[PDB]
RNA sequence: CCUGGGCAGGGCGAAGCCAGAGGAAACUCUGGUGGAGGUCCGUAGCGGUCCUGACGUGCAAAUCGGUCGUCCGACCUGGG
RNA sequence: AGAACUUUGAAGGCCGAAGUGGAGAAGGGUUCCAUGUGAACAGCAGUUGAACAUGGGUCAGUCGGUCCUGAGAGAUGGGCGAGCGCCGUUCCGAAGGGACGGGCGAUGGCCUCCGUUGCCCUCGGCCGAUCGAAAGGGAGUCGGGUUCAGAUCCCCGAAUCCGGAGUGGCGGAGAUGGGCGCCGCGAGGCGUCCAGUGCGGUAACGCGACCGAUCCCGGAGAAGCCGGCGGGAGCCCCGGGGAGAGUUCUCUUUUCUUUGUGAAGGGCAGGGCGCCCUGGAAUGGGUUCGCCCCGAGAGAGGGGCCCGUGCCUUGGAAAGCGUCGCACCUUUGCUGGGGUCCGGUGAGCUCUCGCUGGCCCUUGAAAAUCCGGGGGAGAGGGUGUAAAUCUCGCGCCGGGCCGUACCCAUAUCCGCAGCAGGUCUCCAAGGUGAACAGCCUCUGGCAUGUUGGAACAAUGUAGGUAAGGGAAGUCGGCAAGCCGGAUCCGUAACUUCGGGAUAAGGAUUGGCUCUAAGGGCUGGCAGCCGACUUAGAACUGGUGCGGACCAGGGGAAUCCGA
C-alpha cells in the first residue's frame, strides 16, 4: 500500500535487510560449508505474505 | 471551415443526411420557449410603451 | 484540452472534496477543493422556510472566528428567532396577562355578589 | 415501517425547570399548535389522554394501557380504536371491545387518547407491483419474499 | 383535448396490473394528490406529506388525517359522537 | 496583503516595530513602497513622481531600503 | 444492516394547464403545453440464448469471437 | 567481438479522450534512480530488462491517521456455569473525584496584591467504561523554482487555524457629559452634586468593540431519488492584432502552437429572498418552458439581507512561458522587447450554485465540536481621576507522533508465470453523426503483445461473393441471408380501451446555385449585429444518393407462464 503504518514498516525493514547475498569473506573460514545463500526471497516470485 | 460555411447556406443538410429525428435535431420544447420567451416579452414591452393597456395585455398574454 | 489529476490522496468523488478548476498565474489549470458552503440559522417556531437574515451563513467551526456583531441582530432573539414571530410573542404575551386580569377582575365582581 | 404518524409533545416539567418531550401516536384530527391536555380531570377532546374509568360508555378511544403504567399498549395500528361498554365503580373494572371483536375487562386506572388512530383505510390501496411490497417490507423487516413450502 | 376514454391517472400503469385494480386504485389516486381547503388558512394548498400527514403550503400547519384522504367518514362520525358524549350529562 | 490609500497611516506603519524590510518597485507611472510587516505587507501605490521623488527621502534611515529594478 | 460511488442518447406520450370551435343546456370535439411509467430501441455496467462456433495436454482447473436479455431500476458496485 | 529485437534520426501505422494517456484506493515491499558485468533467469537472441552486484532515494500545525459516533463488537454491577468461561450493555449497581461561589485554616512569589493546598455549604441524570470509517461528520496553504529518484512536505514569496500570557505588551471602546456658583472681555479654569455596563435607521437591519454565573431554549453540524429552468466558471467555436513554425510548380492577408493572475482582504457587477415601508385591487392582476401568488395585502415605487467560485485593485510581474541575442562549453548569468491586446455568439460538453415540480403502504443516520437567544445569581472606579470586560486593530511564543518512492497494469495485485481471466474511482478534445454509437485525426503513449526468413499444397480457423431454382438438405430456416436511419401518407383482427404499432404496405434521400420564414440592440415607423433550422423551386451526375460506418424481417395460429 502507498500509506502503511510504522509495525508493517519495521516488520518490511527487517526482510529488506535479510535479503542480502552472502559475504565473499567467510568462503575462506575454518569449517566453512556455506556456498550461497538459501534464504533469498524474491518479491516477485515469493511473497512473504504481509 | 469551408463544411460550415456550406452548412449555414443550407449544404448538405437535405433528408439524405438527416439520422436523428426531428424533435432531436430541434427539440420541439426549446422552440416553444424560445417563441414564448419572444412574444411574452414583446407584449411586456408594448404594454410598458403605452400601446397596450392592462386589460388587453391580460387577455393577449 | 489539458486533463489535471487530483491532489489529495481522495480518489472517490465523494462530499468531503469538492473540485473547481482555476488557472494559476504560471499558466496551468488545478484543482481547489472548497469548503461545503454554510446555512443560515432558521428562526424556532416562526418562519419554516425562511432563514435568518444578518446573520453569516458560514460552516459552524467558522463562528469562533467571527465577532457577535456578524452573528446577531440587535433586537431581542437576534441571531435565534426572525422578527415577525418576535412581535408575534409580544403580542400574544401581553393579550393573555390582559385576560388573565380580566378573568380575575371577573371572578372578584362574582364574589362580590355570590 | 409503520402507517401511524408520530406527534411530538413538548410538556412542562412540574418538578424541574425544563420540557419534557415525548412521542405519541397521532389521532386523527390534531393539528401542529392544538393544546393536548394529559391528566385525570381533562375536559374530553380529541388527542387528551385520561383514565378509561372517568370517560362515559361508548366512548372511541385508541392507544390504550393492559395495566396502569403500561403506557400505551392497546390499540396502537393506523385507524383502529377500542370501545368502552361497562363500568364498575366498586372493584374497579371496565369492559372495553378491542378490534378484533374480543370483549376484554381491564383496570379503570389505565389511561387511553380519545379518538381513531390517523392513517385509516391504509389498506384500501393495492401494492399493484412487487417493488412496492418490497420497498415496504425493507423498513419493517426481513421478511417478504416467502417461499412456498411445497415447491 | 381529451386524450384518454376512460382511464385517468392510472393511465401511467399501461396494460398491465389488470383491469380491476386499476379501477379500484384510480378512485383513491383521484383524492390523495389532489390539493384540499386548508381549514386554517383557506386556500387549495394541502398537499399530504407522507401516510396520513397533510401540511398545508401557507402557514405550514401539519395536521394527521387519512392515509389517502383529508379526514375519513369513520373519523368523522367518531368526533361527532365525541361532541354528544361530551355535550351529554357535563362530559 | 494590505492596500493603503491615505498619507497618513503608512507611514506610520513603516515607523512601527516590525517593519524590517521596505522595496520601492517602479512601474508604468506607479511607485509601490511596499512595506513588510510580521503579518501583513503594506502597499502603497501612487500615479505621480513627483509626489514619490520628494517621499522617498521621508523615510526613516536605517531600515534597509531596497530599490527593485 | 451502516456508509459512499454510477447509469450517453432517441421513441410512446399519464395527471394537471391554456386556447379555439360546436351546442338552447348537459356537454363534446380540436390544436398545443405538460413530462408519469417497476414503459420501448439502445451505450457504459450487469448476466450469458444460439452458433450445441474456436480452444479442448487451451489464454484459461470454465476462456474467447459474432449473435444476445436488461439498462431509473425488485438496478450495479466498493468498504465496514 | 558479436545487432532485427538496445539507442538516436527519418518514413509508414495503431491506441483516438469509455485510450495502448495522465493520477489515485486495496494489494505488492524496494520492484523507484544511477553505475557495472553478461553463466543462471526473460520460453529465440540481447550491448536490453521489473535479473544480478554496489551505492542512493520517501522532509507536513494548514495531505490523511490520530477526534466523533453509525450498523456492530465489547468489561465491570448482576445472572448462569463442574470449568476455560458464557449470556447480558442498561438491566436487579452506594456505578458524577469535577466545577461556579461563600466560609475556616496553611503555604509561596516584590506577603501591597495574588497563585495553590486541606476541610465545610450549595449546585451538578450518566443517556453508562472502551473500540468501531486512510470514501461518513471533522477549524485552518496557495503561487513559482528546485533533483538521477520528493512536493500543497524542500527554498523563495504571500497567508491562515488552534492554544499561552501569572509582575496582566502596546492602541481603541467601556472614557469622560449635565446642573449650580465663582474667576476671566472672551477662549477657558476652579469648588459641590448627579449621570454615564455604546450607538444609528419608523421599519427589514448596520458599525471597529458592546459586562456576564448556575440553568433553559434554539440553530448549524444533519440529509432520499428523478425531471425541468436560470446564473457563474473551464473547455469548444468565430473575427481582428502580435511572436514563432509549415506549403508555395499554381492559388491562398492562408494553415498550425501560444497570447496569465493562486489562497487571503476591499470594492463593484450578477443571482436568490416565504424580508421591510407608502398605498390597496374585480373591467381581476402581474407572471413560468411548466406551475404557481394575491385582502392572511396583488401591480407599482422606495429599501434591507445572503452567496458573490465573476470583474478591478494589494499580493502581481521582479517569478512563469514561444521568440530573436552577449559571455560559455564542468565559472552559463544577464540583456528588450511582446505577453495583464479588442471582442462575439451558443437547445454546445463538464463542474458548481439557486428556484420550482414530481415519486410513496420507500421519508431517506447518529455523535463530537461550535454558535445565538431568554433569564439577571454577581463584579466594577465612583468622577473633569479612572476601573470591571472586549467575540476590535496590532505584536510575541509553540504546534508533538505516524505514512509520504514506485506499479495501480493485456509486464510491479490475485489466478503455481511477463497467463485474451478477475480487481474500486477522477480528468477527459476536433470532424461526421441525435449521441460518451461506429469510423478518421490532435495532446500523450506503443511496437502488433513469449521469435523471424521462404513458399501459398491438402485439411483447418475467421471473412466475402457465385449464374438458374429458392428450404426441394436437415428432427428442425441450424447457420447464413432480407429489412434496417430520417421525412411524408397509410396503419388490420383483438383488447382490460392504456395497447397492438417502427402493425402491415408505399414515395423520397447526392452535388452545386437560390427563394421565403423563424431574432436581439440603439432614438423620438428607421439604422446595425450574429446561431442554424424548416419548407419550396431551378440546374446537374452512366437512377447514384443512410453510397463507408451506424442498423427491427414480417404475417396467420396453437400450448404454457399475467
Ligand atoms: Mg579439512
Ligand atoms: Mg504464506
Ligand atoms: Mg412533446
Ligand atoms: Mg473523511
Ligand atoms: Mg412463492
Ligand atoms: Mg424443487
Ligand atoms: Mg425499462
Ligand atoms: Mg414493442
Ligand atoms: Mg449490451
Ligand atoms: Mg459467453
Ligand atoms: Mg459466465
Ligand atoms: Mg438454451
Ligand atoms: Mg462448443
Ligand atoms: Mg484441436
Ligand atoms: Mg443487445
Ligand atoms: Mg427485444
Ligand atoms: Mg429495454
Ligand atoms: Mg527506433
Ligand atoms: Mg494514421
Ligand atoms: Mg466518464
Ligand atoms: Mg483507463
Ligand atoms: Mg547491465
Ligand atoms: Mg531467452
Ligand atoms: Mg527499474
Ligand atoms: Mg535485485
Ligand atoms: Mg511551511
Ligand atoms: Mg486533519
Ligand atoms: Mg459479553
Ligand atoms: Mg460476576
Ligand atoms: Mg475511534
Ligand atoms: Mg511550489
Ligand atoms: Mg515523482
Ligand atoms: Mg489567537
Ligand atoms: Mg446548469
Ligand atoms: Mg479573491
Ligand atoms: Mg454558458
Ligand atoms: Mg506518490
Ligand atoms: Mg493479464
Ligand atoms: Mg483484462
Ligand atoms: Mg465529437
Ligand atoms: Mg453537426
Ligand atoms: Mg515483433
Ligand atoms: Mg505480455
Ligand atoms: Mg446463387
Ligand atoms: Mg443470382
Ligand atoms: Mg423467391
Ligand atoms: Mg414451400
Ligand atoms: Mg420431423
Ligand atoms: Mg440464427
Ligand atoms: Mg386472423
Ligand atoms: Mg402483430
Ligand atoms: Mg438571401
Ligand atoms: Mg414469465
Ligand atoms: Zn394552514
Amino acid at each position: 500500500s502507498s500509506h502503511k503504518t510504522f509495525r508493517i514498516k519495521r516488520f518490511l525493514a527487517k526482510k529488506q535487510k535479510q535479503n542480502r547475498p552472502i559475504p565473499q569473506w567467510i568462503r575462506m573460514k575454518t569449517g566453512n560449508k556455506i556456498r550461497y545463500n538459501s534464504k533469498r526471497r524474491h518479491w516477485r516470485r515469493t511473497k512473504l505474505g504481509l | 471551415r469551408k463544411n460550415t460555411l456550406a452548412r449555414r447556406k443550407g449544404r448538405h443538410m437535405g433528408i439524405g443526411k438527416r439520422k436523428g429525428t426531428a424533435n432531436a435535431r430541434m427539440p420541439e420544447k426549446v422552440t416553444w420557449m424560445r417563441r414564448m420567451r419572444i412574444l411574452r416579452r414583446l407584449l411586456r414591452r408594448y404594454r410598458e410603451s403605452k400601446k397596450i393597456d392592462r386589460h388587453m395585455y391580460h387577455s393577449l398574454y | 484540452v489539458q486533463r489535471l489529476t487530483y491532489r489529495r490522496r481522495l480518489s472517490y468523488n465523494t462530499a468531503s472534496n469538492k473540485t473547481r478548476l482555476s488557472r494559476t498565474p504560471g499558466n496551468r489549470i488545478v484543482y481547489l477543493y472548497t469548503k461545503k458552503v454554510g446555512k443560515a440559522p432558521k428562526s424556532a417556531c416562526g418562519v419554516c422556510p425562511g432563514r435568518l437574515r444578518g446573520v453569516r451563513a458560514v460552516r459552524p467551526k467558522v463562528l469562533m472566528r467571527l465577532s457577535k456583531t456578524q452573528k446577531h441582530v440587535s433586537r431581542a432573539y437576534g441571531g435565534s428567532m426572525c422578527a415577525k414571530c418576535v412581535r408575534d410573542r409580544i403580542k400574544r404575551a401581553f393579550l393573555i396577562e390582559e385576560q388573565k386580569i380580566v378573568v380575575k377582575v371577573l371572578k372578584a365582581q362574582a364574589q362580590s355578589q355570590k | 415501517g409503520r402507517g401511524a404518524p408520530l406527534a411530538k409533545v413538548v410538556f412542562r416539567d412540574p418538578y424541574r425547570f425544563k420540557k419534557r418531550t415525548e412521542l405519541f401516536i397521532a389521532a386523527e384530527g390534531i393539528h401542529t399548535g392544538q393544546f393536548v391536555y394529559c391528566g385525570k380531570k381533562a375536559q374530553l377532546n380529541i388527542g387528551n389522554v385520561l383514565p378509561v374509568g372517568t370517560m362515559p360508555e361508548g366512548t372511541i378511544v385508541c392507544c390504550l394501557e393492559e395495566k396502569p403504567g403500561d403506557r400505551g399498549k392497546l390499540a396502537r395500528a393506523s385507524g383502529n380504536y377500542a370501545t368502552v361498554i361497562s363500568h364498575n365503580p366498586e372493584t374497579k373494572k371496565t369492559r372495553v371491545k378491542l378490534p378484533s371483536g374480543s370483549k376484554k375487562v381491564i383496570s379503570s386506572a389505565n389511561r387511553a387518547v380519545v379518538g381513531v388512530v390517523a392513517g385509516g383505510g391504509r389498506i384500501d390501496k393495492p401494492i399493484l407491483k412487487a417493488g412496492r411490497a418490497y420497498h415496504k417490507y425493507k423498513a419493517k423487516r426481513n421478511c417478504w419474499p416467502r417461499v412456498r413450502g411445497v415447491a | 383535448a381529451k386524450r384518454t376514454k376512460k382511464v385517468g391517472i392510472v393511465g401511467k400503469y399501461g396494460t398491465r396490473y389488470g383491469a380491476s385494480l386499476r379501477k379500484m386504485v384510480k378512485k383513491i389516486e383521484i383524492s390523495q394528490h389532489a390539493k384540499y381547503t386548508c381549514s386554517f388558512c383557506g386556500k387549495t394548498k394541502m398537499k399530504r406529506r407522507a401516510v396520513g400527514i397533510w401540511h398545508c403550503g401557507s402557514c405550514m400547519k401539519t395536521v394527521a388525517g387519512g392515509a389517502w384522504t383529508y379526514n375519513t367518514t369513520s373519523a368523522v362520525t367518531v368526533k361527532s359522537a365525541i361532541r354528544r358524549l361530551k355535550e351529554l350529562k357535563d362530559q | 496583503p494590505r492596500k493603503i490609500e491615505e498619507i497618513k497611516d503608512f507611514l506610520l506603519t513603516a515607523r512601527r516595530k516590525d517593519a524590517k524590510s521596505v522595496k520601492i518597485k517602479k512601474n508604468k507611472d506607479n511607485v509601490k513602497f511596499k512595506v513588510r510587516c510580521s503579518r501583513y505587507l503594506y502597499t502603497l501605490v501612487i500615479t505621480d513622481k513627483e509626489k514619490a521623488e520628494k517621499l522617498k527621502q521621508s523615510l526613516p534611515p536605517g531600515l534597509a531600503v531596497k530599490d527593485l529594478k
